[PDB]
RNA sequence: AUGUAUAAAAAUAGAGGUAGGCUACUCUCCUGUAUCGUAGAAGAUGGGCGAUGGUUGAUGAAACGGAAGUGUUUUAUUGACUUGUCCAUGAAAUUCCAUGAAUCCAUUGCAUACGACUUUA
RNA sequence: CUGCCGAAGUUUCCGGAUAGCAGAAACUCAGAUCAGUUUUAUGUGUAAAAUGAGAGUUUCUAGUGGGCCAUUUUUGGUAAGCAGAACUGGCGAUGCGGGAUGAACCGAACGUGAGGUUAAGGUGCCGGAAUGUACGCUC
């Protein structure tokens, strides 16, 4: 992080990521 | 509960309270001491002149408790050198005086009458 | 009191292996002096031993020695793998080993 | 391409990043490292980058018991000394006896400073960084965020350059005198032609 | 190990070869071409001295079927100090002709701080 | 682009040495050390002529060579003739006392505004300060740093601030009126 | 390595065109497969010629004429973009036809992020007048007076003493 | 500064099959490439990066996109060769190369010298 | 451990000199693939020739080193070795790799849940 | 205890009979037929060359009759989600390399070992492997 927040990210927000990334 | 700075709350671990710091040294003033070690006898009350401008008792009398110290004169059994290092400060050396009273003495043994006095 | 080692230093990096399993079999040595697989094809063939000693006085000696041959380069630095009779102990990982000058092509 | 006992290393103008990751492989590798004069390494970045870092690293503790928490340490030997531990496997019994292989000190000690130096060319700052480049110091950044020592390391390392020079200009004056009864031998013209 | 010696002739698997003894106390010994760095030192004569003498048999052990016996005082017999010292006679002319060749052999081979075999040239 | 310089032609002035990019400029008036080993600039130094050279530098870096050639300027023109500034005390009822100490090297100003606060300011190195006698209530800053003469009038006018009241009303305080050379 | 590459094909003689025309490009390609797959690409969308109704005639690699003379080359280049859409002209000074390609190459992926089939090289062609030669770059390199100091000058682990770094 | 890429400047091929020639800048490409070519036979006219060279300080007259043969002709009128070697340069580095080629026995008879020349020792008082 | 051999400093868009009067000279850099050291039954026995040096062991020292000085010199001896240049003997059958105080028991109360702590003896 | 063979994972009709997948027994078939395949021809369907494989039936007897995830088409869409089909896949019966860790991601499918070489992913250090090469961008 270093700036306020985490970059990375959770597993199952990845997946719902490339899911709206799809739609 | 009170203020967080003095806490862990635990016993202290020296029956003499230690300095822990000096005054700062200079060149300019010449060579004294700064510190003493007395002992608490109790207090008393005092009436004592206020001498204080700008005071609502200004030339006035006021009762203050004041606590009494019997400081008997100390006696230098020696001398320790301190050299300033890259971790702090470090006792380079001490030399001790050649003559000892019994009262310094007993400092170093926790049964002074079952020893054998062989201190220095 | 310099006119003795005949042989190279070495060390005894780790042994070959992938991000997760271990082959204890072959392991990486790195000839000091030796910068390329190029290089490490002079070496390639020399018997490479690990010198180390023991508490019992077998043979009347209190030194042990497994004996081993380098096999082929390991990557482009020039270190190199080698076999020896016994697999070195884990323990060995950063010691010391010393590649003789034979058998000699030169 | 060689090794000895004890490797000193002079860390002024090395970077942290690309000194600790050499370090760490040699001593992996099996050898002694010293690095001396801690306090004169570099980090890339502009100072106040590097200040705000170690700030954000400060504020990494628990609410129970702080003393539970990360120590942080303000020495410049420590935070070399930290950046080459997760660099290893200090948590197992090979990475803890290669970091016992290490000893980092600010400044140079008088055990070390009668010993030659080496250099890293890999982590050396005129090589790795662009010029005009933003790069921060360990020993102002240290005494900023804490360590208290930076003027006695200042003081100790002007006398210990002042005797080595005189000890340099001695050795000079004795290397002018071998050098000029170098080539006064007329052997060493004899049979040069093998290039010594 | 690390001594210089002088190459006499090749047997079917080793080397005969013998330092001048009187320079480096190294007798005719058979030794596998594996476990010798051959220099680029000059050459000497060697096509003066008879070498069809040494053989396979000639050097082999006898059979097996005691440290102050053998020993080579009782078990090195006459003749073949009579060979060696004829060895040493033959080549010892060319090694004074040709300088710094007695020097040469008389010192013992040695790798020193900084030496890389896979760059030297022998 | 592959080349960016700037040609400084130099006066009578003694010294122009930029070893080890330490501006060391010895002139008829003084000397005056700078260091600029906060740009990586060529400082090519030959016969009356001085060339600050940038290869292949970006734009912010480009930028740094016309500062850099000012600033030596400025510098250069301490070393000449010296830099002066004169400053004009503003009051509308109580007059502002001025007194200087050590030749002027510190100014104290007191009776500001009705205050009792003694306000106690330092100039910076190389300035010292003088009470103009041809204009009354003047306060003259000379020396040859000309940032250390202009830093200085900014201190004193930053401390003599009014505070709380109607700037468009209270005009109290001190103010620079004339920058210059010494002759 | 690209290798430039003469490309000329034709679709199968038929009753209807018994002679048809021969189309030549000069396109850039690793190898001559690449090569003859860009040139049927291009020629379904520049002549809507199909690839299936066509054959290749010959195949040639160029090499330089002149590859020891230092030359100018000017690049038109019909780059796609999120809009799929961009057109620009580039100079680029080199010996070589291939280097010029290889160096737009480059600096296209390198600015633009772009890709060998986001790129179609459009024409090529040789500015030997500096009177035509545009980009400034490329005028201060035909300067007559042009020198400068190198730039970025930058195992044996432990060097003993600090690099010189300079001349 | 002490060196220039410019036309005519002899410099030293380090990294590629040609390390240790001298070659000289016939032309100059780009901010990154070079043109060069040398006298000798072994050393053909080529584009050189400039990390595979280190510019030497001996510079010599030299027209633009001068053919090979008039740079071997401007090469032997200016005498560019024995000229590098004029410098301690050129002696440490041609030293390194015999240093290189020696074989075990030269090595024997320069510690004989080496020795010889350690015997005196001899200084004033 | 197998030579466990190497102490200027700073800069890198620069330094160091030499030779000069902070300024005029020219040279050097461009890594240590350097320098020191290296022949001798792990190193035997003598003889010359030529240095008049080098390497040390044991004493006796005085000057220096405080950052972790635990080491630097100068030496006055003494005992060795010397390969600096030449000689003469010896090796081997190991006949083809293996190497004085403190505590308890007592005492105190400045302390205390129990230990601990401050005393005294 | 070891070895071998090895599914269904759901239609179609009223808990089932059926079919399908897996086996057994007994038959005939090699100038013969097949095929999760492609061409050719006739108008997507029909018919006859390429390639692979020995190809067929009859009896009878086990287990299965779920779901999950994803692609594509499409039906509406809706604050925005999504909802409805079809489609073949992947999982399901299955370990292994990589993705820091993982039911669904990239490779790969398994007797016990030696050697060699790779896939996916990687080569500053933890960590096996270039602090490689060349050209740019970025503070």
């Amino acid at each position: 992080s270093l700036k306020k927040k985490s970059k990375r990210r959770t597993t199952r927000l990845r997946s719902r990521i490339e899911k709206k990334a799809a739609e | 509960h009170g203020s967080l700075g003095f806490l862990p709350r635990k016993r202290a671990s020296r029956q003499r309270g230690k300095v822990k710091a000096f005054p700062k040294d200079d060149a300019s003033k010449p060579v004294h001491l700064t510190a003493f070690l007395g002992y608490k006898a109790g207090m008393t009350h005092i009436v004592r002149d206020l001498d204080r401008p700008g005071s609502k008792m200004h030339k006035r009398e006021i009762l203050e408790a004041v606590t009494v110290i019997e400081t008997p004169p100390m006696v230098v059994v020696g001398v320790v050198g301190y050299v300033e290092t890259p971790r702090g400060l470090r006792s380079l050396t001490t030399v001790w005086a050649e003559h000892l009273s019994e009262e310094v003495k007993r400092r170093f043994y926790k049964n002074w009458f079952k020893s054998k006095k062989k201190a220095f | 009191a310099q006119g003795h080692r005949l042989y190279v230093k070495a060390k005894h990096l780790s042994f070959q292996r992938s991000k997760h399993v271990i082959h204890p079999g072959t392991s990486i040595v790195k000839i000091e002096g030796c910068d390329s697989k190029e290089e490490a094809q002079f070496y390639l063939g020399k018997r490479v031993c690990y010198v180390y000693k023991s508490s019992k006085a077998v043979r009347g000696s209190k030194i042990r020695v497994i004996w081993g041959t380098i096999a082929r380069p390991h990557g482009n630095s020039g270190a190199v793998r080698a076999r020896f009779v016994h697999n070195l102990p884990a323990k060995t990982f950063g010691s010391s080993l010393r590649v003789m000058l034979y058998p000699s092509n030169i | 391409s060689e090794f000895q006992k004890v490797v000193v290393i002079d860390a002024k103008g090395h970077l942290l990043g690309r000194l600790a990751s050499v370090v760490a492989k040699q001593l992996l590798g099996g050898q002694k490292v010293v690095v001396v004069r801690c306090e004169e390494l570099n980090i890339s970045g502009h100072f106040f980058r590097n200040k705000l870092k170690y700030l954000a690293y400060l504020r990494k503790a628990c609410r129970y018991n702080p003393s539970r928490g990360a120590f942080h340490f303000r020495a410049p030997s420590r935070i070399f000394q930290k950046a080459v531990r997760g660099m290893l496997p200090h948590k197992t019994a090979r990475g803890q006896a290669a970091l016992e292989h290490l000893q980092a000190v600010e400044g140079i000690p008088p055990p070390f400073d009668k010993q030659k130096r080496v250099v890293v060319p890999a982590a050396l700052r005129v090589l790795r960084l662009k010029p005009g480049r933003k790069y921060c110091t360990v020993g102002r950044l240290s005494s900023e965020v804490g360590w208290k020592y930076n003027d006695i390391v200042a003081k100790l390392e002007e006398r210990r350059k002042v005797k080595s020079a005189a000890f340099y200009q001695a050795k000079l004056a004795k290397q002018k005198k071998i050098a000029s009864a170098k080539e006064a031998s007329p052997v060493n013209q004899k049979l040069s032609q093998f290039g010594y | 190990r690390g001594k210089r010696v002088v190459v006499l002739s090749q047997l079917e698997d080793t080397l005969v070869v013998t330092g001048p003894y009187k320079v480096n106390g190294v007798p005719i010994r058979r030794v596998n071409h594996r476990y010798v760095i051959a220099t680029s030192a000059p050459k000497i004569d060697v096509s003066g001295v008879s070498v069809e003498k040494f053989t396979k048999a000639y050097f082999a052990k006898q059979k097996r079927s005691f440290f102050a016996e053998n020993a080579p005082k009782n078990a090195l017999p006459a003749e073949r100090i009579a060979d060696q010292k004829a060895v040493d006679a033959k080549l010892l002319p060319a090694i004074k002709a040709i300088p710094n060749m007695k020097e040469y052999l008389a010192a013992s081979f040695a790798l020193s701080n900084g030496d890389r075999p896979h760059l030297m040239k022998f | 682009d592959i080349y960016k310089d700037e040609t400084l032609t130099i006066p009578k002035g003694v010294t122009v040495d930029i070893k080890a990019r330490n501006v060391t400029v010895t002139g008829p008036r003084g000397t005056l050390k700078q260091n600029l080993r906060h740009v990586d600039i060529e400082m090519k130094k030959q016969g009356n002529t001085i060339k600050f050279i940038v290869w292949h530098g970006s734009r912010k870096h480009n930028a740094c060579i016309r500062s850099v050639y000012s600033i030596i300027n400025n510098m250069i023109i301490g070393v000449t003739q010296g830099f002066r500034y004169k400053m004009r005390l503003v009051y509308a009822h109580f007059p502002i006392n001025i007194n200087l100490t050590e030749n002027g090297t510190v100014v104290e100003i007191r009776n500001f505004l009705g205050e009792r606060i003694t306000r106690v300011i330092k100039c910076l190195p190389g300035v010292t300060v003088s009470i103009s006698s041809a204009v009354k209530d003047e306060i003259i800053l000379e020396g040859n740093s000309l940032e250390n003469v202009s830093q200085s009038a900014a201190n004193i006018k930053q401390i003599c601030n009014v505070r709380n009241k109607d700037i468009r009303k209270f005009l109290d305080g001190i103010y620079v009126s004339e920058r210059g050379n010494i002759e | 390595a690209l290798k430039e590459y003469q490309v000329v094909g034709r679709k199968v003689p038929t009753e209807h065109e018994p002679v048809p025309k021969l189309f030549r490009m000069r396109l850039f390609a690793p190898n001559e497969s690449v090569a003859k797959s860009r040139y049927w690409y291009f020629l379904k969308m520049i002549n809507k010629v199909k690839k299936a109704t066509g054959e290749i005639v010959a195949i040639n690699e160029i090499s330089e004429p002149k590859p020891l003379k230092a030359k100018v080359f000017g690049i038109w280049i019909r780059y796609d973009s999120r809009s799929g859409t961009h057109n620009m002209y580039k100079e680029f000074r080199d010996t070589t036809r291939v280097g010029a390609v290889e160096a737009m190459y480059a600096d296209m992926a390198a600015r633009h992020r772009a890709r060998f089939r986001s790129i179609r090289i459009l024409k090529v062609v040789e500015v030997e007048k500096k009177e035509d030669v545009r980009r400034n770059y490329v005028k201060q390199l035909l300067n007559p007076h042009l020198k400068f100091p190198l730039p970025h000058r930058r195992k044996k682990v432990f060097a003993p003493h600090r690099p010189s770094t300079f001349y | 500064f002490k060196r220039y890429v410019e036309v005519g400047r002899v410099v030293l091929v380090t990294k590629g099959e040609y390390t240790g020639k001298l070659a000289v800048i016939v032309d100059i490409v780009d901010h990154k490439r070079a043109l060069i070519d040398s006298p000798c036979s072994e050393f053909p006219r080529q584009v050189i990066r400039y990390g595979s060279v280190v510019l030497t300080h001996i510079v010599m007259k030299l027209p633009r996109g001068a053919r090979s043969g008039i740079v071997a002709k401007k090469w032997k009128a200016q005498d560019v060769c024995n000229k590098w070697a004029s410098s301690a340069w050129a002696k440490k580095l041609e030293a390194k190369k015999v240093r290189s080629q020696l074989n075990d026995f030269d090595r024997f008879a320069v510690m004989r010298l080496k020795k010889q020349r350690r015997e005196q020792v001899n200084v004033a008082v």
